[PDB]
Formats: C-alpha cells, structure tokens, sequence
C-alpha cells in the first residue's frame, strides 16, 4: 500500500535545515562579542560533590546490608539440624519398606483385622442368638395377659 | 554591535499564532492596513496586548486597568525597533524588576495641589446637682386696739390679739444633664501654583528612559 | 547583481584591513629582505651566487662549499666525529668530485681536500622567523592605532541654528568667499553659537605615537644584527640619544659573522682572502666622498 | 712553493684513507 | 592557542556545602573520607574474624556431620515414622473398630424398646 | 582476597604532596591563579573514594564465592548422607528399628483390643444381668 | 711551474685509479 | 718536460678506455 | 734538498699503502 | 730538477702498472 507517510512529512522539515544551515554568511553578521560564562571550579566540585555523597551514604549503609547477610548464615546454621532429620526421615521411608514392611507388617495386618473381624462376625451370630433367647421367653408367657 | 530586536519578537510570536500577512484568506492582503502587523502594533489591540503580557511583563500588572493599558502601550511602541541587551529573550528578566517599583503615576495625577482634610471630634459629658435649701421662719404681733363711741349710753371697747405663726419648708433637688457632641469637619483645598507643570513635565520620562539605561542595548 | 552595503562603518572594516595587511606586508617583507646582509667580499674569485647561498642558509640548512673543478660551486650538507665522504645529498649534476672529499676544518689548518659546511648561527636555539612574527604584531597594532588616530583627525566648523535658510546665506557669501565684516542680527547670533569641533586631545597624541612606531621598529630591528651602528660611531651620538644599548646591537651583528666564519677556513685552502663582512653601504655619493682619480668622474658623470 | 702545497695535499689524502681501514 | 570552551553543557548535580570557603569544604571533605576508611577498616577487623570462625565450619563439616547426626534423637524419629501414615490403616481400623462397639450398644438401646408395653400396672 | 593492610599508611595519602617545581613564566599555568590547583587537588583527593568502593566489590565477590561453596556442598551432602545410611544398615543398628518397630507396638495393639474387648464382655454380662431381671418383677 | 704542479697532480691520481682497476 | 706531459694524459685517456 | 726527500717518502708510503692493505 | 725526476719514475710506475 501507500502508507506510512512518516518517513515523508519529515522531508520539508529536513530540507528546511539544510537550506538554512549552511547558507548563512550573505544573510548574517559576525559582530557583537557575545560573552560565555562557562562553570568554574564550584560547579566542578558540585558535579563531584554529589556523585561522592551517593556512595558515601551507600557504603555508609553497607553495615546494615552485611548484617542481614551474616544474619542469615546464622539462620542457615540454625535451620540445618532441621534439615538433616528431614532428609534423613526421607530414605528410611523407602528404607523401612525392604525390612519388616513387605514382611511382618503384611502379617498383622492379616492377623489384627482378618481375625478380630471374624471375631466381631461370630459376636454378631451371638448377639442375634441372645437377642433371640431374650425375645423367646418374652413373646411366650407374657402374652397370656395381653 | 547587534542582537535580537523587539518588533521581531512580537512579529515572530504573533505568527506563530497563526497569523499572515500576505496570503492571509486567499486574496492577497499585503496592502490591507487592518492586517500587517505593524499596524496591530501601534493601534495596539488586545491580541498584541495579551503577547506582550505574557512574554514580556510573565507576572506582572499595574494597579488599575485602565493605566495598565496606557503603560503597556507606551512601552511596547516606543521600544518595537530598539534593541534589546541582555542577550536572549526570556532573560532580560531585568525588565520584570524595573517595573517593579510603585512609581504608578500613568493616570489622574492631581498634584494641582489638592489637600483633602478630615476632622472627625466626639464628645461625651455628663452632670450632676444636688440642691438642699432648708427654711425656717416664725413671726408675732400685737393688737392693741380701742374705739370710744358716744352717743348724744357711750359705748367703750378694747382689743387685743397675740398671733404668733411658725412656719419651716425644706426641699431636695438634684439633676442629672447627660450630654454627647460629634462633628465631622471636611476640607479639600486645591491651589494652582503656575511652576508645578515645570516639575510635571518629566514625570514619565525618568521612568521611561529607566529601561533604556537597564534593559536595551544602548549602542548602534 | 547582488549589493546592499553595510553603512559608513565599512571604514571600521577598513581599519582592521590596513592593520591586518600591514602585519602581512612588514612580516614578509623583513624576511624578503633579510637573506642578504653579509655577502663578504663579493665575488674576488670564487664561483658562488652569494644571493642564493644566503637564502639557503636562512632555511637553516648547512650548505657546504668544497671543489667541483676547482672553482667552488655550492652543495648542501644535510664531541666531534669526523665527515669525509660525499655521503651528503648533492645539488649540482656532474660536476661532483667523484673523488676524496673532507671537511677542512680541524683536520689541519689549510690542507684537507674542501668541504666545509657554514651554519646559520653557530649555537642554534630559536629560528628568527618567530622573533620576527613576535614584533610585527605589536607593531601591527601600534600602526593600527597611528591610522585610526589620523583617520579620525579631520575638523568641521559646526553651525547651529534653526533650520530652514537663515544662516545658510551667512556663511555661503561670508565665509567661504572669505568676506570680513559680516553683519548679523543681535539675537546672540554667533555669542558662541557656531562651534568648532576640534580633536587637539589628538595631536599631540600624534608624534609619540609615531616615535613608539619607530623605536619598536628599532628593537626589532638592533636584535636581528641589523644596526646604524658604525655610523653612530662615527656621528658621536653614541648611546641613549639613539636609544639601543650598543653593547647589545654589536652583540647580536656579531654572532650571524662569525656562523659564517668556515668561509675563512675555505679561504684558507686554496690562497684567497674571503672575509665575512657586514653590508651597510649605499651609493653615487658614498662612492663619491669616498674618492673624491678622475677616471671616477667618467664614470659617473 | 707550490710542491709544499700539494705534498701537503697528498699527505692528508693519504691520511683520510689510512683511518678508513685503520686499527684506530 | 586561542583558549575555547568549546562543549558548553547541561548538568545534574547538586550543591549545599555547608562551608565558609572551598578550602574549608575541601576539609571537610577530606575528614569524610578519613572516617569512612575508618568504617573499612572496621570492617576488615570484623570480617577477618568472621571469616576465621566460618571456614572452620566448612572445613570441619563432614566431621561435624558424622558427628551431629549419630545424637540420639533417632528414635524419636524412628517413633514418628511409625506412628506415620503407615500406621494408620491399623489406626482408622480401631477407631472404625470401636464406631461399630457403639453401633452395637445403641443397637441394644433400639431392641430395649419393645418392653415398655404395660410396665404400668 | 581479605587483606586488613594497616590504617596509618592510609591516612597519611590523604595528607601528602610532592610540591614539584612547576615554573613561574610559562602556559603551562597562564595566570597562575590558584585554581587550577584547586582542580589538581581535588580530583586527585577523589581517587580514594574509588579504591574503597573498589573494597567493597571484593567484599561482595568473595561474600558470593563462601555461599556458593557453600550451596555446592549441600548439593553434595545427600551423597554423603546415602552411604551414611549404608553404614547405618549393614552395622547391627538394624536392632533399634526392628525391636522399637516390632515389640512396643505389637504389644500395644494386642493389650488394647484385649482391654477393650474383655471390657466389652463385661459390659454385655452387665447388660444382660440388666435385661434378665427386670422381666420377672410383674408376676 | 703550477702546471707542472697540476701534472703531477694527475698522473698521481691515474696512476690511483689504475691500482684501483688492476689488484696490484 | 712538456711531452712528459702529454704522455701522461695519453695513458689517462687509454686507462680510462679500460 | 730535504724537501725532495719528502716527496719521494710520500710516494713510497702512498704506493705501499695504495698497493698492500686494501685499494681504499 | 728532482721533481722532473720523481714525476719521470711516476710515469715510468704508470706505464708499469699498465
């Protein structure tokens, strides 16, 4: 397409400073003496003054920054007993396991609930039993009045 | 030696406001009076009056609005094609502090001497009396009287009366004046002496020639 | 066509060109003069152009006069380590020696094969093409300031009176025509009222004005050798009427003599006399009163 | 007179091409 | 020659130097910089100190670690990973264990409701 | 790079100069206003304010050098904790964590639901004391 | 006489010349 | 002698050819 | 006299250094 | 004379040399 005429209204702005950039001696005047006032030695020591002051308060302040920074090794220090148990709790997880875990533990397993709940099923039987023999005598002799 | 003007500064800033002079519609107006602006700068209308006191005068007015006007104008028409000195625009700030002093006698400059007075007076008074008067007064007499009738048996008589009367009167008075004055005297005598016009003569040119001495560039 | 002229303070360009011209001018002219002050017994029998041994040698480069075919044509020669051969760049095209050079001038007195190189100035320290750009712009400025004093010396007889024709006929038929006796109204007609405008605060500004110009030319002039000093010995106006401190100026004349003293050494070699002298002589009256032989007279005339 | 000039000469000659290739 | 300043520049740094003159200022300036050295070598005297106490403990670790870690807190922890998740089948066993001993006694409260028929007269 | 130098060859710097001669009646100092030894003066007295800064990089390169030794020997511990734990398995250690696994806990399991379960028992012999007897009052 | 210098002169520097050319 | 003379140059020209 | 004594030397020295040491 | 005579063994060498 025809677009972007950006790079084109610049043109008759950019022709314009060539005309009058280096055609200028018919047209003008060297005369006059303009003077130039141009940053003595105070100006120097005001660039200076404030680039040392930036880092005077920031290596005044360093104490605080390392403080933090060897504050916290002492809390690496503190938190590494910590860590140590963490990790030594993870491998015995897989460790315990090969011991007793795909072994003896599988055995009560099978013998604390497979035979406590027959247990349980054979109360069951008996309960039933006992609330049979309870409601026996019950629903025989005490109808006669009722 | 040669720096910027001023009637190429207001020329310049007016035509940065849109303004033209010679193409100004469609039809060619160079010769039109109502449009070139040397001629918008001696009337001196509100558009070249609101760029000077914006560029020129950036915090300042004078007391009235009617003097203030007649100060911009006899500044900015007297100065157009000078000079100026301190050598950039929105630098000759010393032209801000040489207006500033209360030298504003641009308009109704009565010194025909005119004295105006005032007397303002009050007064407060009061009184008082207190009037005892206290008589006291007694009186007697004695009336020896006779008379001798006789006839041609002849009747005789004599009187007396004894009449004493005491008599008192006292009596109080007492007053009380309040009292209160004002005035308020007034004068406004004005005189005429012939030589006062003498010193009248400069009483602009010592200021305006001020912003020659501190503001324009006093050489060729 | 394209003109539009400054204003009548062109001549305030014209001021500053005729200072700027005149350093210009002084300055090449004292060095368009000052290759030739010595030129030392001119040509008794040696086969040298002085003219061009003198310029080369104010370029500071060593020429060195020997043999050619006897007869001692120039070439140039660009603790003590001798020089013998023709190592050096040579000028001439044939006439080389082709054969034993020297320097003669330690080697013996008067017996080596002819080389001899003649400096400038025996102790180099500063060239004297800066001492003179050091004066000539002071001298610059000084002729400067003598234009711009009596270009600005010039007087009007100002008339005043308002305007329009009624002393314009006063002076048109009474001064000009140089009439005396004119008569006037007595309205304070001339009780100062014509002025002059004069610059007598410039006259006498003018002559000690011309008397730094000269003396500066003076001390330029006594430090480069080149003096009225034989003839002030002569005239008894010796020291400070002349102000140059003559111990000074016979100074500084001696030491371009004796830069060029291995022209003695030369002389020497081959039995001639060449000596160094100092040029200070101008004719057809020197050469007049110096003689007074009547073959001089069908000389001159 | 004029063989001392030029003994002189030769002398010298001689001289200037002994310390050519001399030991000194 | 001809001495020029010829950058003529824009700058953005900034000055209240509370002093009599520049020479007073340079003092100061100078005292500054000597107490702030003073705070380097304090420092230093800390640092040096705290780097002899820390590269012991890197270098002495793996002593450090053998040694640490044989405390006898590991059977506190051997305890914690018994009674962890692996336990706990058997713990939501006995819990649902005893929810159904209290399945069964309510269930005795249910039944001991067909009593109360005539326990009047 | 820790290197406490010592603090007087310090401070004297900042109270030293060399006074050479620089000659009178030269460009080298036009004027000789006391300026420009002003500028030679305080930009020389600002070279310090770099060297210590230049301290406290290394402070912060060799603070970054001791954590990351740091940080590697951590990647590396759990290397040494495997093998540690090695040790700890092929040893007779292994008699903590089986009799502290088997016996406390087994023991407790099997007392409790004993417990809990004779406890059970005597509540049902109770609750059937209770049933019984209350059935014979009316008649 | 300076002639008869000069002639001496030159064959003193053929005679140079010839020892320049042959070795000997 | 002279034709001492003119012999010597004769010798210099025919060294010279060589 | 001495003075061809001389010449005659010169030559003889400037033939033997000419002809022995070197050719320049 | 005596140089007449050095200047005949001279070009007596010449010619030996030749």
């Amino acid at each position: 397409e025809n677009d972007f005429k950006y790079f084109d209204d610049i043109r008759p702005f950019l022709d314009e400073i060539y005309k009058t950039r280096e055609r200028y001696t018919p047209f003008y005047d060297d005369r006059a003496d303009y003077n130039t006032n141009s940053k003595s030695y105070y100006d120097y020591i005001s660039r200076l003054s404030k680039l040392i002051e930036v880092l005077a308060r920031r290596i005044w302040d360093y104490d605080n920054e390392l403080k933090k920074r060897f504050k916290n090794w002492d809390d690496l220090m503190k938190a590494f007993p910590e860590q140590a148990k963490d990790l030594f709790r993870g491998w015995l997880n897989d460790g315990t396991i090969d011991s007793i875990i795909h072994d003896e533990f599988k055995k009560y397993s099978a013998g604390l609930t497979s035979a406590f709940a027959l247990f349980k099923v054979t109360e069951m039987k008996q309960m039933n039993d006992f609330k049979s023999e309870v409601k026996d005598l019950i629903k025989d002799i005490d109808r006669f009045v009722n | 030696r040669y720096t910027m003007t001023l009637y190429d500064f207001i020329k310049s800033e007016l035509i940065k406001k849109g303004f033209n002079e010679f193409v100004n519609d469609n039809k060619l107006t160079f010769y039109d009076d109502e449009f070139q602006f040397m001629q918008k700068m001696l009337k001196f209308d509100k558009d070249v009056l609101a760029i000077v006191n914006e560029k020129v005068f950036k915090g300042f007015s004078l007391k009235d609005e009617l003097s203030d006007l007649l100060f911009k104008k006899s500044f900015t028409i007297h100065f157009l094609d000078r000079e100026i000195n301190r050598q950039t625009v929105e630098a000759f700030g010393m032209q801000v502090i040489t207006v500033c002093i209360t030298h504003e006698d641009y308009l109704n400059v009565v010194y025909s001497s005119s004295e105006v007075e005032k007397y303002l007076q009050s007064q407060g008074f009061t009184e008082h009396n207190e009037d005892t008067t206290s008589n006291t007064d007694e009186t007697s007499n004695q009336n020896a009287t006779s008379l001798d009738n006789s006839t041609g048996n002849n009747t005789i008589d004599n009187g007396k009366t004894v009449n004493k009367s005491s008599n008192e009167s006292n009596q109080n008075a007492k007053r009380n004046q309040n009292q209160k004055g004002n005035a308020k005297g007034t004068q406004f005598t004005k005189q005429y002496l012939i030589d006062n016009i003498d010193k009248a003569y400069d009483l602009r040119k010592k200021i305006l020639n001020e912003f020659d001495k501190k503001c324009f560039l006093q050489i060729w | 066509r394209g003109l539009n002229v400054e204003l009548s303070k062109e001549i305030s360009k014209r001021v500053v060109e005729h200072r700027n011209r005149f350093k210009r001018l002084m300055f090449n002219r004292y060095l368009e003069f000052l290759p030739l002050l010595i030129n030392y017994t001119n040509r008794d029998t040696v086969g040298i152009d002085f003219i061009q041994l003198e310029s080369a040698l104010r370029q500071n480069i060593n020429v060195v006069v020997g043999e050619a075919r006897n007869k001692q044509i120039m070439i140039l020669g660009y603790q003590k380590r001798l020089t013998k051969e023709d190592i050096y760049f040579i000028v001439p095209d044939y006439l080389i020696p082709d054969d034993c050079l020297q320097i003669h001038k330690l080697y013996d007195n008067c017996m080596s094969g002819n080389f001899v190189v003649m400096q400038n100035k025996p102790i180099q320290y500063n060239s004297d093409i800066e001492i003179i750009e050091h004066y000539t712009d002071e001298l610059a400025e000084v002729a400067l300031s003598r234009f711009s004093l009596i270009m600005q010396a010039k007087f009007s007889k100002i008339f005043k009176s308002e305007i329009n024709d009624e002393s314009i006929n006063q002076l048109v038929s009474e001064i000009y025509n140089g009439a005396p006796f004119v008569k006037m109204s007595p309205m304070f007609n001339a009780d100062d009222d014509i002025i002059d405008l004069t610059s007598n605060s410039v006259i006498p500004a003018l002559t000690e004005m011309k008397r730094e110009y000269q003396n500066k030319i003076s001390e330029l002039s006594n430090y480069l050798g080149i003096n009225s000093l034989a003839v002030d010995k002569e005239s008894g106006v010796s020291d400070e009427e002349a102000k140059s401190n003559r111990g000074f100026t016979t100074s500084n004349s001696n030491i371009y003599l004796k830069g060029r003293e291995p022209i003695t050494f030369l002389s020497k070699r081959y039995g001639l006399d060449i000596k160094p002298y100092y040029d200070d002589e101008t004719t057809s009256k020197i050469s007049m009163v110096d003689t007074l032989k009547d073959e001089s007279s069908d000389i001159n005339g | 007179v004029v063989l001392e000039q030029r003994i002189a000469s030769l002398e010298q000659q001689v001289t200037t091409f002994l310390s050519s290739q001399m030991q000194q």
